[PDB]
């Protein structure tokens, strides 16, 4: 019983991992019923095996090598060309370093000297990354790595 | 849980019956998925609660949202259970059931009804047919083989049963049947031979 | 200008909408005669890399998409690649030929009637100087002969 | 990697934001940012 | 039955992958008959092996 509970948790978290990897939240194949309590909860193994095979089938069928794109962004130019609060990044940084407290920008795109830690927030949605390439040859768009 | 509408909403009635057959075998403690399928074929050609297979699984996937159509569905399930239990009691074999359903009771014959209604006439006919199949002997496999077709000839039947060809011919001319079109005619000829 | 087109079907350079397109026909590249047909029966292409020689500075990102527009369409995932920096950009961060899957643009015939189209978006628009200073495009096609 | 590399799975233009913070900038990190010009980011992303 | 269907799909797509890798479209060894319906569709394992 304890081992089946652990294996069920493992298969549920594997299902969630597959959901994240396929960027879908509707596919479900582990639907309970593995522990048939009327018969000491047996015949869970082949059910979980079938669910795992279904997961692998969905993965290997809907697998799609997504286009990988690398974009370089300069904070100075982004803040200088901001639609709402356009300002000189290094000038504001030097001003804030000269003084003891400073803040500039709007929510999401803001440079400040908070307490003893200089903070610079850049909004992902404000970067206008959708229009980098036309939506042709692409359905799900997401970020994966930052350097 | 096991089957949803995604693949149950197909158009092939026979494929839907094939898909639902193992579940019917599990719920009726049946012998084989094909026998469950063939019981489903009987119950679908009978329509106890007036439900086809498509409406059957759609209303099953529906969580009993019906006032009297749930009663119709349980009547349908009880009818398939009755057919399965009758098959088990008569010990009707896989091939016999397959041949009978494939012929659609046309090679079995019926009284005042198409195919066959689930009552004492068809029950006795099936019992006598199964006894005849048991008494067929070793060539019974080939006998049923051309019984599936319409090539089962009078002289071939005479040779298989081991009786006299003139006996078979006079049985033909007495029963008035020129061919073994249905098991009704076959059993009439058999009973005439028996009383002779 | 605002619109231009030159060349023939398969080998054509145009400025379509807001995306500069350059289609090169694989069959028109005359790759069969590179080596004699001796010691080879099945000839096919497997990998393509793209190099963009232009005056590009820091923070400046090139935007290119290379797609295959032939008749044989292998399922989605490898019919196109994306080019961002352009310096020997193969569309992948690492160039490993021991991949569990098939690397992009694999399985196309050596001289298939299909063509490869390289498109630069927002070229009306933000990508003026990048292609004004651009000289040409370089391709490195790696292929196998059985 | 057997696991997921850092900052993986975020939407391409999610409403969320990324905050870069330099601590002890009151404090020990004066000259480092006084001579600093700007910050560069390289975002690698996938489109299905 | 469901697991056999999944495994048959897997072996068919593996056959297609081998066809692509060998650049041939005539070789076929998975030719059906694994699911002998007369006997609940058994003895598919050694055939697929």
């Amino acid at each position: 019983y304890q081992f089946f509970d652990l294996t069920q948790s493992f298969c549920l978290m594997a299902q969630e991992a597959l959901r994240r990897e396929l960027t879908d939240n509707g596919v479900t194949f582990i639907r309970g019923g593995a522990w048939n309590g009327t018969t000491a909860g047996l015949m869970a193994g082949e059910t979980l095996l079938l669910n795992l095979a279904e997961m692998e089938k969905v993965w290997l069928e809907r697998d799609e090598r997504a286009l990988e794109v690398t974009r370089t962004v300069s904070l100075a130019q982004f803040y200088q060309a901001l639609s709402s609060d356009n300002f000189n990044l290094t000038e504001k940084l030097t001003q804030f370093l000269r003084e003891g407290k400073g803040n500039v920008g709007a929510s999401g795109n803001e440079l400040k000297l908070s307490n003893r830690q200089i903070e610079a927030s850049v909004r992902l949605s404000d970067l206008k990354i959708f229009s980098d390439y036309p939506e042709s040859l692409g359905n799900t768009r997401q970020l994966k790595q930052v350097s | 849980p096991s089957i949803s509408e995604d693949m149950a909403q197909s158009h092939n009635r026979e494929l839907q019956a094939e898909i639902l057959a193992p579940f019917i075998a599990a719920t009726l403690h049946l012998a084989s998925p094909d026998m469950a399928r063939y019981i489903l074929l009987w119950t679908d050609n009978l329509r106890p609660g007036g439900l086809d297979i498509a409406g059957f699984m759609t209303l099953v996937l529906k969580e009993s949202l019906n006032a009297n159509e749930t009663t119709q569905l349980v009547q349908f399930c009880h009818v398939m259970a009755q057919l399965s239990l009758s098959v088990q009691t008569l010990r009707l074999s896989e091939a016999e059931l397959s041949v009978l359903v494939i012929s659609g009771f046309a090679v079995l014959g019926a009284k005042n009804q198409p195919a066959g209604q689930h009552n004492i006439d068809t029950l006795f006919s099936l019992y006598r047919f199964h006894q005849w199949i048991n008494g067929l002997g070793n060539p019974g496999s080939d006998t049923l083989d051309m019984l599936r077709q319409q090539t089962l000839t009078a002289d071939r039947l005479a040779s298989v049963m081991g009786l006299d060809i003139s006996m078979v011919t006079q049985a033909m001319v007495s029963a008035g049947v020129n061919q073994l079109q249905c098991w009704q005619d076959i059993n009439t000829v058999l009973q005439w031979i028996d009383v002779a | 200008e605002g619109k231009g087109n030159v060349g023939a079907s398969g080998n054509e350079l145009k400025l379509s909408n807001r995306q500069i397109e350059a289609s090169v026909r694989l069959s028109d590249l005359k790759i069969f005669s590179d080596y004699p047909e001796s010691l080879g029966n099945t000839r096919q292409l497997k990998q393509v890399s793209v190099t963009l020689p232009a005056l590009v500075g820091p923070y400046e990102d090139i935007r290119a998409v290379l797609n295959y527009g032939g008749s044989i369409v292998m399922p989605r995932g490898c019919s196109a690649i994306a080019l961002s920096h352009g310096v020997n950009d193969s569309g992948q961060f690492m160039l490993d030929f021991n991949d569990s899957r098939y690397l992009p643009f694999e399985g196309i015939s050596v001289n298939d009637s299909g063509s490869l189209t390289l498109s630069f978006p927002d070229a009306t628009d933000r990508q003026k100087a990048l292609l004004e200073s651009l000289s040409d495009i370089i391709l490195h096609i790696r292929y196998t002969i059985r």
